[PDB]
């Protein structure tokens, strides 16, 4: 039995249909002079980013469903996630749809310069 | 003007009065502060609380232990915990709890009434936002409340390390005489009103550097009457100014010493080090917590 609820895909399709994104993500006060990296131990937003509490931007945390990997582990909870200011109306959507460059720590396509 | 502070602490002369309890009637009752774009009241509020705590002699040991009661919101997240985790040194053990379910950035979360929470270890800092809205009944006498306050007084006495500190939310009607009396068991205490919520009778009762014994005798009925009198005669201008300068926000890593000492072995020299925010007295074992579960 290969049945596995696919919440990531259900949320993306909910957004595409024109559904209002998950709200009440926890936005932090910070200097906005930070390194700009994607997921950090304290708020780290730069001039064009907002910083949020990790758990509140995790689809799995927010929906009370399991995390998709063998260990139950969440890489957002207990950290802070930097969201481009133009995408901060949907931090959950953003963290789902994007990937963190494993060498510079930035969002691929939103600060990562390693492929120039 | 205090509009550039994070908030206003109760002046010492108001603590020394013997007022009788009146109804709280705030001048700025109707007003609201304009928060920075997209910032929640609970984030602004805890930020200002932490900015004020930055001015006290908090003990900040390595492997600091912080527990936060009343941390859930009606929207299922923990904004106050997120600020505490931002404020506390990286690696600080932060435990979370609330009656209702929520997701949290804390190292561990316990769901249920706080009276079901037990911990083996002692703590360096206790934060409480617990509040029952059913206490704002304007039509009966405002007496000392128990509920969760009874747990909190016991928890401080049994599980707060000497030298540790406390910040417990109160309001006009949500308060407790023994908790005020316990403030006299610290080297110093105040009632702190955040500038962003200064239109509310809420305050945080802050005990700074626990001493385990009475330093002052405090009548908690008189002291809450004094607190209301201060609030009634001292309109506080709503302000979010301090929210815009976060450059010095993180709690200063003081490396405060931790010792395991026994009740007959606490000098006036020790008491004095406790009073200065230079000593934490507790065991340094592993942190173990549990929630009691009633089965049918
Ligand atoms: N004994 C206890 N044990 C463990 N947790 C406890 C205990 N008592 C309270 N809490 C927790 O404290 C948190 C903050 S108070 C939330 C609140 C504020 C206001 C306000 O501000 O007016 C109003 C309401 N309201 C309720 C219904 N219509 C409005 C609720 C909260 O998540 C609650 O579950
Ligand atoms: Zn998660
Ligand atoms: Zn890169």
């Amino acid at each position: 039995c290969a049945f596995a609820v696919d919440a990531a895909k259900a949320y993306k399709d909910y957004l595409a249909s024109g559904g209002q994104p998950i709200t009440n993500c926890v936005k932090m006060l910070c200097t906005h002079t930070g390194t700009g990296q994607a997921i950090t131990v304290t708020p780290e937003a730069n001039m064009d980013q907002e910083s949020f509490g990790g758990a509140s931007c995790c689809l799995y945390c927010r929906c009370h469903i399991d995390h998709p990997n063998p260990k139950g582990f969440c890489d957002l909870k207990g950290k802070y996630v930097q969201i481009p200011t133009t995408c901060a109306n949907d931090p959950v959507g953003f963290t789902l749809k994007n990937t963190v460059c494993t060498v510079c720590g930035m969002w691929k396509g939103y600060g990562c310069s390693c492929d120039q | 003007s205090q509009a550039w502070q994070p908030g206003v602490a109760m002046p010492n002369l108001y603590k020394m009065q013997r007022m009788l309890l009146e109804k709280c009637d705030l001048q700025n009752y109707g007003d609201s502060a304009t928060l920075p774009k997209g910032i929640m009241m609970n984030v602004a509020k805890y930020t200002q609380l932490c900015q004020y705590l930055n001015t006290l002699t908090l003990a900040v040991p390595y492997n600091m232990r912080v527990i936060h009661f009343g941390a859930g919101s009606d929207k299922g997240v923990a904004p106050g915990t997120a600020v505490l985790r931002q404020w506390l040194p990286t690696g600080t053990l932060l435990v979370d709890s609330d009656l209702n379910d929520f997701v949290s950035d804390a190292d561990s979360t316990l769901i249920g009434d706080c009276a079901t929470v037990h911990t083996a270890n002692k703590w360096d800092l206790i934060i409480s936002d617990m509040y029952d809205p059913k206490t704002k009944n304007v039509t009966k006498e405002n007496d000392s409340k128990e509920g969760f306050f009874t747990y909190i007084c016991g928890f401080i006495q049994q599980k707060l390390a000497l030298g540790g500190s406390v910040a417990i939310k109160i309001t006009e009607h949500s308060w407790n005489a023994d908790l005020y009396k316990l403030m006299g068991h610290f080297a110093w205490w105040t009632a702190f009103v955040t500038n962003v919520n200064a239109s509310s009778s809420e305050a945080f009762l802050i005990g700074c550097n626990y001493l385990g014994k009475p330093r002052e005798q405090i009548d908690g009925y008189v002291m809450h009457a004094n607190y209301i009198f201060w609030r009634n005669t001292n309109p506080i201008q709503l302000s979010s100014y301090s929210l815009f300068d976060m450059s010095k926000f993180p709690l200063k890593l003081r490396g405060t010493a931790v010792m395991s000492l026994k009740e007959g072995q606490i000098n006036d020299m020790i008491l004095s080090l406790l009073s200065k925010g230079r000593l934490i007295i507790r065991e340094n074992n592993r942190v173990v917590i549990s929630s009691d579960v009633l089965v049918n």
